[PDB]
DNA sequence: ATGGTCGTGCCGCCAATAA
């Protein structure tokens, strides 16, 4: 069974024969969200679930069922805190020295990497790996001007998890893009499930 | 029973008309929003802000003080009206927070008047298992309670009760040393009871309120039902007439594009432009340009943080204060006809040239527009003479053998229209 | 292993870097059959092709033909060499077949063949299950280092730049 | 210091010509 998304995307089982005409399935993914390092494990294990979902031998009437509830379960623990704080890290690889970007303000990675060169120890050059998680700071600025670093926030005590950006900017564009190809779920459903305002995405017409 | 204030649970299931279902629904917003003026306009403690509230209460049939039996009338109303309204204001989160403030005002309006002594009894009637004193164990702790008081004033004992409360209830107070803590349970005075009642009732509504969102996709399936769940929030040159120039001075396409603007409350990039550059032609500056998108675009139930980065810049680009501060002018009536055809989900374009004659008639029709005038107006059009067709309609709206001009420029089209009318 | 195949010096195959590898395999193989090397130095072309996709989802079978070694092989068999294709956007024309082989691809069949010996101990039954890892790695290793000869035929600083070569 | 092709998320910028 084969899902194609668009050019150089596509998640497949392959068949692994073993003896006597006996055959195993082996799930692999070519290019999707899931297997890039800038995108938080939450969406990542979302998407999983997803695609381990449709994939399946069940009828297209269950999985749509399945998938919503897991979203809804999804919405309410997001919500509620239980999710560990090591799974809202998103990781990016920096190409040039962080005091040569001109545009330092306007990316993440590189505010957060003058950060820890200018009070931390070990200085990050070109080619290491920063993490970077979006919280909450009240000054009324943009996402992404309001990134920390992963031990920001367990020492000061104003800062906390943006639920808002990780949960219409991180896990709703990975599962609208898997369930394109689909029928039956749409934008504004997964909106709907998620506990979203549905205004932003499609709507409109009255 | 107590229908004079209520915990609004157990939703109803009779049955009404559609005429009483709307009415019941504008009512209550008309009450629910003249709230918000007493609220801000007095303070909460004026015998004038009781009377004009009570007053208006009794204008409008809703429940107020029990002494006078058989009001069943006014319970139903109110009970039907809060569950019609839960339906509205759960969509965005600019009106949930509108809702449960004014909601817990009018709580607190309606616990206040309550007489002295059918409280008790209200009190095991919304599930909160609350408790009183007598008088000889209120002599009792007489001491312990006055000396585990607040900083309020003096050691007198007054006539309000004293009420008994587990002391899990009571987070808010025993954890500031306010109150009395004995086996368990918290002692309380009932000005602090209050607040304890609003803070319990705000998360059940809240809970109530995300609860009927994410299942009310399958109330949106009634067509009966579409215009109350989306028009609850609906309805020189200033911006309080424009709507009469639509009907007066505009050409056809200007007038069809605020049309547009008012109803679906959003446009295209191409009506955006053709309409904010007209716009602009007519007068108006770049304060009340904002002002007016702004106020278009937030009835489409969007935050004006998304405005505000997405469309603001344009806005302000189009009038020169942003990139090389150039002014324009307003789209030549040539480039209207043959450039930037229009498409499904579009309104912009010369309504004269895109509309098939068997919309064009139909669009002449409810313009008040003659059935002689209209069979010349599709004859000229049916020659491909669309200009002359423009000046036609203008002469036709305005009662004038002929116009005076030629006609190349939408803006030309009003200024001549406000030449003579004003 | 890939120093004693390129020739270069140990310490500088642990620093990373595919350029000089090739810079000195191809000096052996200019040298050793009597010719001059260019001195030292004191997009751009079409590429792949891919097929417009059918995006959706399939319950029913499919197969997936994969051609081995692509671009090795296209050099192996039109004779695409340095001394054996004339040059200067353009696309040279294919050289004659009567011809001997050239330089270049005697002496990336010998990394093929590598990589075929490596893949026939791979095909072993009952093998340690980290043994086989190590030998996906050096199978991998192989075929990157096979591969990049194309790649340093069109890096403008390299010692042997051509383009035509890349672009046919 | 290998080549090219493809998609996703942030920003700023532009069209226009009556009277
Ligand atoms: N890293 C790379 N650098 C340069 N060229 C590359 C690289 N990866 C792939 N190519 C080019 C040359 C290859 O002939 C072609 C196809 O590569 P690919 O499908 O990965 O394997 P391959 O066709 O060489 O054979 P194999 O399946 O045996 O690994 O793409
Ligand atoms: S002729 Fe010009 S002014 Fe008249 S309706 Fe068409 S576009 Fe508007
Ligand atoms: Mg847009
Ligand atoms: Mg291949």
């Amino acid at each position: 069974s084969l899902l194609l998304l668009k050019k150089k995307k596509y998640a497949a089982l392959v068949v692994e024969p073993t003896s006597d005409g006996n055959y195993v399935t082996k799930q692999e993914l070519k290019g999707l969200d899931i297997v890039r390092r800038d995108w938080c494990d939450l969406a990542k294990d979302t998407g999983n679930f997803v695609i381990g979902q449709i994939l399946s031998d069940q009828s297209r009437d269950t999985i749509v069922e399945n998938i919503q509830k897991r979203l809804i379960e999804i919405g309410e623990n997001v919500l509620n805190g239980s999710v560990p704080v090591s799974q809202f890290e998103i990781n990016k690889a920096l190409t040039k020295d962080p005091q040569d970007y001109p545009d330092k303000k306007s990316l993440p990675h590189v505010h957060v990497a003058l950060w820890i060169n200018s009070q931390g120890g070990r200085k990050v050059k070109a080619g290491d790996t920063v993490s970077y998680v979006i919280c909450q700071d009240g000054s009324n600025l943009t996402a992404s001007q309001r990134a920390y670093a992963p031990e920001q926030l367990q020492k000061q005590d104003n800062l906390t998890i943006d639920t808002q950006y990780y949960l219409a900017q991180q896990i709703h564009p990975v599962v609208a893009r898997i369930c394109e190809p689909i029928d039956g779920i749409d934008a504004v459903l997964i909106a709907t499930w998620l506990g979203l305002d549905p205004t932003q995405f499609r709507v409109h017409h009255y | 029973y107590p229908h004079c204030l209520q915990f609004y649970l157990q939703p109803p299931s009779e049955n009404i008309s559609l005429i009483e279902f709307e009415n019941l629904a504008i009512d209550r917003v008309k009450l629910l929003k003249s709230v918000e003026n007493l609220g801000v306009s007095y303070v909460k403690g004026t015998e004038q802000y009781q009377s004009k509230l009570e007053s208006e209460l009794r204008k409008l049939k809703f429940s107020y003080r029990e002494n006078l039996e058989d009001e069943y009338e006014p319970r139903r109303r109110d009970h039907i009206s809060h569950f019609i309204l839960r339906l509205a204001y759960c969509q965005s989160e600019e009106l949930r927070r509108w809702f449960i403030q004014q909601e817990m005002d009018l709580l607190r309006f309606r616990f206040s008047i309550l007489p002295k002594d059918k409280i008790q009894d209200f009190l095991k009637d919304s599930q909160l298992q609350f408790e009183a004193i007598s008088d000889e164990e209120k002599t009792l702790r007489e001491q312990e309670i006055v000396a585990s008081s607040p900083s309020l004033s003096g050691l007198k004992l007054g006539f309000e009760s004293i009420y008994k409360i587990p002391f899990a209830d009571a987070l808010d107070l025993f954890r500031g040393r306010k109150v009395y803590l004995e086996d368990g349970f918290a002692y309380v005075p009932l000005k602090d009871i209050v607040a304890i009642i609003l803070n319990e009732f705000r998360a059940k509504l809240s809970k109530a309120l995300a609860l009927t969102a994410r299942s009310l996709p399958a109330v949106q399936s009634d067509e009966r039902l579409q215009p109350l769940l989306n028009h609850l929030s609906h309805s020189k040159i200033s911006l309080d007439q424009i709507d009469l120039l639509s009907t007066k001075s505009f050409p056809p396409c200007m007038r069809q594009l605020h049309k547009a603007l008012r109803e679906n409350h959003h446009l295209r990039h191409g009506g955006r432009m053709q309409y904010g550059l007209f716009l602009k032609g007519i007068g108006l500056t770049l304060e009340q340009a904002l002002q007016f998108w702004k106020q278009e675009f937030i009835k489409g139930k969007m935050d004006p943080d998304k405005f505000d980065k997405g469309y603001s810049y344009n806005i302000r680009h189009s009038f020169g204060k942003e990139g090389k501060r150039t002014d324009y002018t307003p789209f030549s009536c040539l480039k209207i006809i043959l450039s930037n055809p229009p498409s499904q989900g579009d309104y912009h374009g010369c309504p004269f040239r895109h509309s098939d004659p068997e919309l064009l008639k139909q669009k002449l029709q409810s313009y008040k527009i003659s059935p002689g005038g209209i069979s010349q107006i599709l004859d000229l059009v049916k020659g491909t003479h669309y200009q002359v067709a423009c000046q036609k309609y203008f002469e036709m709206i305005h009662n004038v053998d002929d116009c005076g001009f030629s006609l190349n420029h939408p803006n030309q089209f009003f200024c001549e229209s406000q030449r003579i009318l004003n | 292993q890939i120093t004693n195949i390129a020739g270069n010096i140990m310490s500088r195959t642990l620093m990373g870097g595919r350029s000089e590898r090739n810079e000195f395999l191809l000096l052996h193989a200019f040298y050793e059959n009597n010719y001059i090397v260019p001195d030292k130095q004191i997009a751009a072309y079409a590429g792949g092709l891919v097929l417009d996709p059918k995006v959706g989802f399939y319950d029913k079978f499919i197969l997936l033909l994969d051609f081995n070694s692509l671009y090795p092989s296209i050099i192996q068999e039109f004779n695409i060499c340095f001394t054996t294709v004339q040059r200067v956007e353009q696309i040279p024309e294919l050289p004659d077949p009567s011809l001997e082989m050239g330089i270049l691809p005697r002496e990336i069949r010998k990394l093929v063949e590598r990589r075929k010996q490596v893949k026939q101990l791979m095909k072993q039954q009952d093998l340690n299950p980290d043994l086989i890892l190590q030998y996906d790695i050096r199978q991998k290793a192989l075929k990157l280092t096979a591969n990049s000869m194309y790649g340093c035929l069109g890096f403008s600083y390299s010692r042997f730049y051509a383009k035509p070569l890349a672009a046919l």
